[PDB]
């Protein structure tokens, strides 16, 4: 997750519509 | 696209007939002329794809995860059938992959993906697309050997390179993730002109010394990734009042400024009493933040959600924060406290978000030593008084003191954002 920080290559998680 | 097999060209103009109406918006007049279709002629494949994409609009349409479900494996219908063109094959499983996606089925999409791989061997696209498909579920050693895969046959491949020199970046390889960045963004590849590789790009050149960082990030500012040079947040709202430092009066919310302020030793109290007799809860930063130094986090709400076993070590604290739902409800944030002891140093970064504002409560802050720069200022921390930063500019941190320094951060939303978007924004 990026709490701080940018790291990772998605934030978001995707649930569909 | 040759999309036709020997029987499929018999029937061209049932098929093209069937199109038509997906073309003219006639949704659920298509599916209904494709399933016919598929009854009358059950080894078609053009008429299975014709009703998977129909099944698709409509899942568009209505919004709907069920429809959608129905027109994926309608998809994988297509592949099944026998004398399938390779052209028509490569579509429906790359169309099933991405509609797996998009429902978080991510796992499913990396079997589709996998199976795309071994029908076709030699395309270089589809192997990066299944780099892709490991990243997204965080397995960035698979992902990186995919990459590497494709910079051995196609050593030029610009959307390869930039993913190479993320996962290198994002593997602490700094110096050597570097010209993989650089040489990906400037080949103009499809793929290569994303914010999030200038983003990194500029930060490993920030933290290995070279002073061209500025450009990369003023490029990303020109062409639409970052709102200035300095703020560059990638999941933002537009038009969000942009400022670096703020005062309590500026955010409109005073009743939550006042009362950590009059209540600031109880908060400090509990955090004492967890790094005395439960400093395990603890938790050692883990976004690579560091140059060096120790920097550790107990967090109480993350995403909007509060962590019960947290709260039962800071009972008093969370019960007062329970009364401000604009930063136990900010989704897009976190309250926890913050340790950070002397030698430590915070690289310039930024948050992922402009969508909030972060609040920094001193609990214990030693007299010298302590500074945090935001934009073009640097402050200091004072016991029992809050500062507000936006941390979507790039801020940094040192820590040089003779011992521990304590706070509390408290993230609220934005005070610009309506209600609506409050409850809308994907969480982060
Ligand atoms: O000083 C701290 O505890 C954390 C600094 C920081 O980068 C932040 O609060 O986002
Ligand atoms: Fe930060």
């Amino acid at each position: 997750k990026c709490k701080d920080g940018l790291g990772e290559y998605t934030c978001t998680s995707l649930e569909g519509f | 696209p040759k999309l036709l097999n020997k029987f499929d060209k018999t029937i061209k103009a049932e098929l093209d007939a069937a199109e038509k109406l997906r073309k003219r918006g006639k949704i659920e007049e298509a599916v209904n002329a494709f399933k016919e279709l598929v009854r009358k002629y059950p080894q078609s494949p053009r008429a299975r794809y014709g009703k998977a994409q129909c099944e698709d609009d409509l899942a568009e349409k209505r919004r709907s995860n069920e429809v959608l479900r129905g027109a994926i494996e309608t998809y994988q219908e297509v592949a099944s059938l026998p004398d399938v063109p390779a052209d028509l094959l490569k579509l429906s499983l790359k169309r099933r992959s991405d509609r797996q996606q998009f429902l978080g089925h991510m796992r499913g999409s990396l079997l589709t993906l996998q199976r795309l791989v071994q029908l076709f061997p030699n395309d270089t696209s589809l192997k990066n697309d299944l780099g892709v498909g490991y990243l997204l579920i965080g397995d960035n050693d698979n992902a990186k050997k995919v990459y590497e895969e494709v910079l051995s046959v196609t050593p030029n491949d610009g959307f390869a390179k930039v993913h190479y020199g993320f996962i290198l970046k994002a593997q602490n390889k700094i110096a050597e993730s570097i010209p993989y960045l650089k040489e990906g963004i400037e080949s103009g590849d499809p793929g290569t002109d994303d914010g999030r590789f200038y983003f990194h790009l500029g930060d490993a050149m920030q933290r290995v010394g070279n002073k061209e960082a500025y450009k990369w990030y003023e490029l990303g500012h020109k062409r639409g990734h970052f709102a200035s040079v300095w703020q560059r947040s990638l999941y933002n709202v537009n038009g969000l009042k942009a400022q670096p430092w703020w005062t309590p009066k500026e955010t409109g919310y005073t009743e939550l400024v006042k009362s950590l302020e009059r209540n600031w030793k109880l908060i400090r109290d509990e955090g004492l009493a967890v790094m005395d007799k439960a400093k395990g809860l603890f938790l050692p930063e883990d976004e690579n933040l560091r140059e060096k130094g120790d920097w550790s986090q107990f967090t109480l709400w993350q995403q909007g959600r509060r962590n019960e076993n947290a709260c039962k070590g800071a009972p008093k604290t969370c019960t007062l924060l329970e009364k401000f739902p604009e930063t136990t409800g900010c989704r897009r944030g976190q309250i926890k406290y913050s340790i950070m002891h002397p030698g430590t140093h915070v690289w310039p970064h930024t948050g992922p978000t402009n969508c909030r504002l972060r609040m920094h409560l001193g609990l214990v802050i030693p007299k010298e030593g302590c500074k945090i720069r935001c934009a073009n200022e640097t402050k200091t921390w004072e016991e029992g008084k809050v500062l507000i930063f936006d941390d979507s500019f790039e801020h940094e941190v040192w820590q040089d003191a003779s011992s521990f320094r304590l706070i509390f951060i408290v993230d609220v939303w934005h005070p610009e954002l309506t209600p609506q978007q409050r409850r809308s924004l994907p969480a982060i």
